[PDB]
C-alpha cells in the first residue's frame, strides 16, 4: 500500500477540498474551491464531473475514491479523459451515440470505416457507445 | 459682450504678431547660417558683403525686438480685460517682467556688424596637441540664433483649434481643463506620434550636424568632422548612442552639442518605446476578429485531431488483431502522440475561450 | 455688438447643448452633455449651477445669457467663481451667513478682524453675506 | 453570383503572379549576389562568365518587370469588378500611377552587361587618407536589388488565411476591419513576436553585412571590415548599439548602412522590450494557482509562526520563574523576534488576499 | 499618556540628532573636498595648512561619531517605550549591533593628519605603457568618505510630513502600511519624479566626476581625464552608454567608477522609460474633452464628405446627360475618391463612437 | 494505489540522479578550470599534474553520461507507469531519442587526457597585424564544458515545491497548468525579479570574463585582455552597450563571447525595464493611503488660500478707502495672484477627488 | 455559376451563422454571432439590416439572398451602403425625405442647386428620396 | 499630560473620524473612513473593532479612549494585537477555547506541553482561555 509520507499529503490534499472534516467531499465544497480558483462551474457539470470517480454512486467522494482520482490525474496526461473528449466532438447530435453518418463525415478531413463500424459494434446494435469506442481505443 | 468683442479682436492681433515674429526670426536664422557659410570661403570678415548680411540680421532682429514687445502688449490688454482691471501696472508682475526681459534677451542675440576676434585654444582629440587659431566673435552669437525656436511652440499654440475655437474652449472650461502647450503635446503625441517624432528629431539633426560643423571647422584642417556629412553622422551616431570614435569632437562646444545630443537621445529613447508599444497593441474591433478567427481555427484542428485519435486507434487495433506486433508497436506510438496533440489543441481552445470570456 | 463671426461660432457652441433647437437649454440637454462629458452631476448641483446665469429666472438659458455665461467663461480665470468657492469654504456650518467665529477661527492658519466685521457689515444685520463678501472682495 | 466567381479567380491570378514576381525577383538577387562574390577574384568584369551571369539577371529582370505589369492588371480588373466601372481609365488615378511606376522602377535597378567604371574615392578611418580606386558601376546597381523585398510583404499578405477566406472576410466586415499588411503584421506581433523578431533581424543582418563587404571592398586592403565575417561583427555591434570602434566604415556606403543598422536597433530595442514586458505577465489561469500556492504557504507559516511565538513566551516565563536572568532575557529577545515574524506573515498574508479579492 | 509624551520627546531628539549628523558629515566631506584639491598645487602634504585642515577633518568626525552613537541610544530608548521592555540588553540584537557597527566604520574613514605615501603602479589606456607614481595614502581614505550620503536619505525618512504626524500615521496603521524609505521613494517618484530624477543625477554627476578625477590625477600628465571638465565628460557619456573612447580610464579606481555609472545609467534608462510613458497618459478628463472635440470634428467632416459625394454624383450625371465622355469619367473617379473618403470618415467616427462607449 | 507508489518512488529516484548529475558536472567544469589556469605558467601540458587533473575530469565525465543515461532510464519507467505502457520501445519517439543524444554528447565533451595542439592565428585589433602561435586543443573542449549548465534549471525544476507536492499538482490540473520550466521562470520573476536577475547575470559575468580570458591568453603579449580583471572589464562594458573600444577583441572566441553578451545585454535591458515599471507602481492600499494624505494636505491649503484671498482683498479695500494708490495696487496684485493659487488648489483638489472616485 | 470551392466555402460561411441548420438565418442567431463579435445591435437595427437582402420579405436569409450579400460584401467597397449612408446623413430630420432646405444648407460647407432638384425629381413630387437619390449617383 | 501639540495633532487624527463634530467615534463614521480607504469592513468585524478599546462600553469611542488606541497604535508593532492574532490562530475550532489537542496538534509543526498546560491554567477550568494566554506570554 502507500506510505506514510504519499497517504499524508493526499489527506492534506483531500482537506484541501474538505473544509467540514467530515471525510466526504461534497459538491458544494468542490464549487467552491473551483470558484476560488477562478472558474464558474455550473451545477449540473460539477455533478457530472463528481459521479466520475464515484465508484458507489453515493454523491460524495470519500478518501479511497479521491485516491483514485489522483491516481488518474498525477500522470501528465491521462488516455481516459482524452478519449472520453474525442468521443463527445465526435457525437455532433450529443444523444451519446454516434452512427455511420457522422464517422462517415469527420473521416474526410468507405470500406474502411465499414471495417471499423463492423468490427467496433460488439454488442451488434447498429450504432457506436462510449464503451465500444474505450473498448476500440485500448 | 463689450468684453467678448475686444477679446476676439486681440485674440486676432496676438496671432497676427507670433506669425510676424516666428517669420522675422526665421528669416534672421536663415540669413545668419548664409552668412556664416559663405564667410568661410566666399569672402572673408572684412568684405562688404558680410556688412550687408550682418546688417540685414540686425534689421530683422530690431523688428522682431519690436513685434516682441508689440506682442506682450497685446497680452497686457489681454489681461486688463480678462480680470477687469484699469491699469497697466497691475498686470506687470515679477515673473512676468522676468519672462518678457528674457524674451528680449534670447531674441537680441544676433552677429553684430563688423570685425572682431578673439583666441581659442582647443585641445585635439586622440592626440592631445593643442591648436590655437584667431576665430571670429561672431560664431559665439550666432549659435545663440536658434533659441529663437520657441516662436514655433508659440506660433503652434496660439494657431491650434482647440485653442480659440469657442465650442472647444467652452468644453475645456466645462471640465476644467488648462489649454497650456503641454496639452497640445500630448495630444499630438496621441494622434500623431510618428510623424512629431520624425520631425522634430530629423529637424534637430541638422541644426546640431551645422552647431557642430561651424563650432569645429576653426580647430580642424583634415575636413573630417567640420564636413556637413560628418557633423551628420557624428550626431547620428551620439543620438542612436552607438558611439564609434573616429569622430570625437575636439573643442567645448562641439562636446557640449554631442552630449546634448546624447541626453536628448537617451530621452527619445523612452518615447519610440512607449509609442512602440501602443501600436503593437490591437484595438477591440481587431482582437474580437482575431479572437473569432482562432476560434474557428482551433474548432476546425479539434476535429482532425480527433479524427486522427480515432484512426489511429483503430489501425492499432486492426494491427494487434491481425497477429502483428511490430506494426502494432508503431501505431500505438502514433495514438499516443495523436492524444498528446488533441490534448494540446483542446487546452489552447480552453484558453481561447477563457479571454474570450474575461474581455466580454 | 458681435460681429458676425463670433455670434456663429457662439451659436454653433450654443446649439451643442441645444440638441432639439427651440432655443433655450433646458436642464435635462446640459446634463445629458455633462454625463457625455464623464461627470455625474445631480440634479440640485445642476439646477443651482443653471440658474447663476439665468437672469429672468424663467428656468432655461436663451441666447443672450448663454453670451454671458462664455462672456465670463472665455478668461483664463473668473474673480466671480473664485470668490463664491472662498466664500462656501468660509461658511464651515453651510448656513450662507459667516459670523465673526468662523472668521477668527480661519485668521488663525483681535482688532484687524473687528475691523473688518465693522467695515464689512454694510447692512448692519451682525453678520457677512455674500452680497457683503462681494462688495468688499471688489 | 456573376461578380463572385470573376473575382475569384482574380484572386487566384493575383496570388499566382505574386508567387511568380517572387521567385523570379529572388532568382535575381541570388544570382547578382554570385556574380558580386564571383567577379572580385574568380574572374574579371570584362570576362565571358560575367556576361553569362549578367545576362541572366537581365533576363530575370524583364521577366519581372512582365509579371509585376500584369499583376497590375489584374489589380485594375478587379477594381472594375469590384466597383463596377466598365472602362479601366477610371481606375487609374493618380497615386495608383505613381505605385505601378515606383514598382517599375524599383525592379527595373539591375546590373546592365558591359564593363563600365567609376573613380571612387574615400577617406579611410582613424587616418583620414585618402584612397582612390577604379571601382566598377555595377556596385551602385547590385546595392538597389534588395528592394525587392517588397514581393514579399505582399506574398505574405495575400497568402495569408484570413486575407482571402470567405468567413474571415465576412467576419471582418461585421466587425469593419481593414486587412492591410499592419493589421498581418500586428496578428503575427502577437501570435509569435519571437520567430518574427529572430527571422526579420538575422535575415537582415545577413543582408547587412553583405552590403558593407561589398562596398567596403573596394577601400580595403587590409582584409579587416572588407571580410564577411568582419562586416558581420560591424552590423552585429552596430545594431545591438555598442560601437567599439576597431571596424568604423570607410565609405558613404557603409556609413550609410551602419546608420540605418543603428536606427533599426534603436527601434528593435522598443519591440524587444514590448514583447519582454508582454512574456512575463502571468496569465489569469497561472495567476490563480500561484495565488492558491501562495496562501498555503502562507497559512502554515502562520501556523508555524504562532507555535514559535508561543513556543518562545513559554520558555521565557519558565527561566523567569525558575529565578534565571541571561537565558530569560535572550528569550525575551526571541519572543520579540517570533511577534516581529508573526506581524511580517500576518500582513503578507492579508496582502494576498486583498490581491486575491481585488482579482476576484 | 505616559507613552506618548515620552515617544515625541525621543521623536524629536532622533530627529534633531540626525540634522546634526548631515550637518557634520557634509562639513567633513566640503573639507575633504577642499583640502584634496588645494594639497595637490597650493601646497604640499607636509605643509600647515594640510594638517589644520585635516584636523579640522578628523575634529568633525569625532563629532559625527559621537552624534551616530546618541542616535543609536535615542533609538534603543525608543525601543524601550515602544514594546515596554526595560532592559536595553533586550533591544541589542545582532542585526542592531552589526548596524551600528556598519555606521561607525561607515563614518570613521578620513584623512588621518600626516604624510604616508604608497606607491600606484596603473597600466595607461590605448598605449598600455606602465606608470609608478609615489600617492598619498589620503587618496584611499578620502573617496569613502562619500558614504556619509546614507544621512541624507536618513534625514529625508524621518522630516517627511506622513512619518510623524499622528493623523498620517494613525491612517496608514489603519491600512497596515510599513513607512519605510521605499514608500518614501514611490511617493516622490509618483509626485515630482522629474525633479528627483533631476537631482539625483545631476548631484551623482559631479560626485562620480570628482572622484575620477582625483583617482586619476595620479597617473595623467596630459591633463586630459584629470581635468574636471574632462572627468564631468567622460562620466556623461559613461553613462548616457555612449563610451566615445578618446577617454578611457587608466586607473582601477577610474575604471570602477565608470563601471558603476554605466550600471546606474543601464537602471536609470529603466526610470526614464516608466516616467515618460506615464507622463504621455492623458487624464480622464482630457481624454474626455479630446473625444468631444474629435466628435465635433468627425461630424463635420462626415458632413461636408457628404456634400462632396452628392456634388460630384451630380456633376457626374450632368456631364453624360450632356453628351459628355471625358468630364464624364474624371467626375466619376472623383465621385469614386470622394465614396472612398466618405467611407474612411465614416469608420473613423465609428471607432471614435466605440472607444467612447467602452470609455464610458 | 499500485501506481502512485512506483510513480513516487520514481519521482525521488530522478530527483537524486538529477542532484548527482549536477554534482559531478560541476566537478568536472571546476577543475576544468583549476586545470587550465595551472596549465598556463604552474606546470606545462606534457606535466603528470596536467595528466591527473584531466584523468579527473574524465572520471567524473564517465560517471556522468551514466548518470544522464540512469536520469533517462528512470524517465523511461516513469513514462511506462503514467501511461499505461508495457514495453519500453513504445517510449522511443524521435524526439526523446534525438535529446537524450544531445544531453549526452553535450556532456561527453570535456579536455582528453594527452598533449595534442594546433596552429592559431588571430588579426591583432587596432594593428590588424597577424599573430600566430601553437595552442593546445584542451581550450576548444574545455569552453564547451560551460554547457552542463542546465542541469541547474533541471535541478531548480525537480526542487521547486509545487512541482512534486500533490495538493499542488491537484490544484494546477483543475486549472489545467503546464509546471514546465517556463512557469517557475515566471513565477521566480514574479515573487523575486531583482534576487534572480543579479544572480543570473553575475554568474555569468564569471563565466563570459573567464572564456574571454582563456581564448585571448594565447594571442595577448601585453596582459591586457587577457587578465581576469581586463577582461571582466571588457564584458562588463559590452553587456551595458557602453563598449569603450581600448579593449576589443582579437580572436575569433573573444568576439563571439562579447557579441553574445551584447545580445544578453540587449535582452536584459528589457527585464530591467518591466521590473523596474512593476516596482514604481503603488500598492492599492498605499495609494489609497497617499490619496487620503493628500486629500487632507489640499484641504488645509485650499482653507489657508481661501483666507489668504480674503486677507488681501480687505487689505485693498482698507487701502482703497485711506485715500492711498500704491498700496492699494499692490493688494490688489497680491489678490489677484491669491485667487489664481486659489483656483489652482481648487482644481488639484477636484482632480483628487476625481481620482479616488475612478479608483474606487 | 459558381464553383464547388466558392460554394462550399460560402456555404462555411452561411453555416458560421446557421447553428440550427434548418437553411435560414433567423435574426436572433445573427444577433448572437454580433454579440459574440462585441458589438451590441438593437432588435430594430438588425431588422433593419436583415432586410436589406432579403429580397422575398420572409423575414429570414436563404442561401441565395446570403450569396447576394457576399457578393455585395466581399468588395473593399461597396457604392450602396455609402450611397445610403450619404442619404441618412443628409436628411436632418429623419423622415426619409430630403427638401430643398437641407440641400441648400448642406451645399454651403443658387441656381446649380436648383438645377439638381429639377433634374433629380423624377416623380415630380417636388421632394427627393433614396430612389431618386441612387437613380442620381448612377 | 500631553503637551499642546500633541493634543491639537491626536485632536486633529480624532476629527478625522468624528465628521459631525459631536465628540464620538460612531460605527458608522470609522466604516465610512474605512470605505473611503479602500476597505470593505462588515457590521460584526466593525463593531468587534470599536469595543477593542472602548472602556466604559457606551458603544463609542470619545478622546480619551482615541487618545489610548494612539498610544497604542503609534508604535512600530503592537504586541496584544501579535498575541490575539496568535491566540486565534491556535483556535482552529473557532470557539475561544484551545484544548490541549489543538495545542499537541500545533507543537508538531509531551511533558513539555503538559507542564504548559499546567502552568498556563489559573482557573483550572480544564482549558486555556484569551486571558490566560496574554498572562502566559506576559
Ligand atoms: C536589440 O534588440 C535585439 C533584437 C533581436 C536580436 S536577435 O538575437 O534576434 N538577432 C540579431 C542578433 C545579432 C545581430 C543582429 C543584427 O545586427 N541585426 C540587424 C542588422 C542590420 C539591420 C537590421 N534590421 O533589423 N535587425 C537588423 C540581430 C538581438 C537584439
Ligand atoms: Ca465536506
Ligand atoms: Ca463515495
Ligand atoms: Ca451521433
Ligand atoms: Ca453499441
Ligand atoms: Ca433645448
Ligand atoms: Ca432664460
Ligand atoms: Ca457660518
Ligand atoms: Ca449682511
Ligand atoms: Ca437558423
Ligand atoms: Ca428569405
Ligand atoms: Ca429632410
Ligand atoms: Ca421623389
Ligand atoms: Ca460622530
Ligand atoms: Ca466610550
Ligand atoms: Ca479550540
Ligand atoms: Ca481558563
Ligand atoms: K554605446
Ligand atoms: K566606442
Ligand atoms: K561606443
Ligand atoms: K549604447
Amino acid at each position: 500500500q502507500l506510505t506514510e509520507e504519499q497517504i499524508a499529503e493526499f489527506k492534506e490534499a483531500f482537506s484541501l477540498f474538505d473544509k467540514d472534516g467530515d471525510g466526504t467531499i461534497t459538491t458544494k465544497e468542490l464549487g467552491t474551491v473551483m470558484r476560488s480558483l477562478g472558474q464558474n462551474p455550473t451545477e449540473a457539470e460539477l455533478q457530472d464531473m463528481i459521479n466520475e470517480v464515484d465508484a458507489d454512486g453515493n454523491g460524495t467522494i470519500d478518501f479511497p475514491e479521491f485516491l483514485t482520482m489522483m491516481a488518474r490525474k498525477m500522470k501528465d496526461t491521462d488516455s481516459e479523459e482524452e478519449i472520453r473528449e474525442a468521443f463527445r466532438v465526435f457525437d455532433k447530435d450529443g444523444n451519446g451515440y454516434i452512427s455511420a453518418a457522422e464517422l462517415r463525415h469527420v473521416m474526410t478531413n468507405d470500406e474502411e470505416v465499414d471495417e471499423m463500424i463492423r468490427e467496433a459494434d460488439i454488442d451488434g446494435d447498429g450504432q457506436v457507445n462510449y464503451e465500444e469506442f474505450v473498448q476500440m481505443m485500448t | 459682450l463689450g468684453a467678448l468683442r475686444r477679446r476676439r479682436a486681440l485674440f486676432e492681433k496676438r496671432k497676427r504678431l507670433s506669425d510676424y515674429a516666428l517669420i522675422f526670426g526665421m528669416f534672421g536664422i536663415v540669413v545668419m547660417v548664409i552668412e556664416t557659410e559663405l564667410s568661410w570661403g566666399a569672402y572673408d570678415k572684412a568684405s562688404l558683403y558680410s556688412l550687408a548680411l550682418k546688417c540685414l540680421i540686425s534689421l530683422s532682429t530690431i523688428i522682431l525686438l519690436g513685434l516682441i514687445i508689440v506682442y506682450h502688449a497685446r497680452e497686457i490688454q489681454l489681461f486688463m480685460v480678462d480680470n477687469g482691471a484699469d491699469d497697466w501696472r497691475i498686470a506687470m508682475t515679477y515673473e512676468r517682467i522676468f519672462f518678457i526681459c528674457l524674451e528680449i534677451l534670447v531674441c537680441a542675440i544676433h552677429p553684430i556688424p563688423g570685425n572682431y576676434t578673439f583666441t581659442w585654444t582647443a585641445r585635439l582629440a586622440f592626440s592631445y596637441a593643442p591648436s590655437t587659431t584667431t576665430a571670429d566673435v561672431d560664431i559665439i552669437l550666432s549659435i545663440p540664433m536658434f533659441l529663437r525656436l520657441y516662436l514655433i511652440a508659440r506660433v503652434m499654440l496660439l494657431h491650434s483649434k482647440l485653442f480659440t475655437d469657442a465650442s472647444s474652449r467652452s468644453i475645456g472650461a466645462l471640465n476644467k481643463i488648462n489649454f497650456n502647450t503641454r496639452f497640445v503635446m500630448k495630444t499630438l503625441m496621441t494622434i500623431c506620434p510618428g510623424t512629431v517624432l520624425l520631425v522634430f528629431s530629423i529637424s534637430l539633426w541638422i541644426i546640431a550636424a551645422w552647431t557642430v560643423r561651424a563650432c569645429e571647422r576653426y580647430h580642424d584642417q583634415q575636413d573630417v568632422t567640420s564636413n556637413f556629412l560628418g557633423a551628420m553622422w557624428l550626431i547620428s551616431i551620439t543620438f542612436l548612442s552607438i558611439g564609434y570614435g573616429d569622430m570625437v569632437p575636439n573643442t567645448y562646444c562641439g562636446k557640449g552639442v554631442c552630449l546634448l545630443t546624447g541626453i536628448m537621445g537617451a530621452g527619445c529613447t523612452a518615447l519610440v518605446v512607449a509609442v512602440v508599444a501602443r501600436k503593437l497593441e490591437l484595438t477591440k474591433a481587431e482582437k474580437h476578429v482575431h479572437n473569432f478567427m482562432m476560434d474557428i481555427q482551433y474548432t476546425k484542428e479539434m476535429k482532425e485531431s480527433a479524427a486522427r485519435v480515432l484512426q489511429e486507434a483503430w489501425m492499432f487495433y486492426k494491427h494487434t488483431r491481425r497477429k502483428e506486433s511490430h506494426a502494432a508497436r508503431r501505431h500505438q506510438r502514433k495514438l499516443l502522440a495523436a492524444i498528446n496533440a488533441f490534448r494540446q489543441v483542446r487546452l489552447k481552445h480552453r484558453k481561447l475561450r477563457e479571454q474570450v470570456n474575461s474581455m466580454v
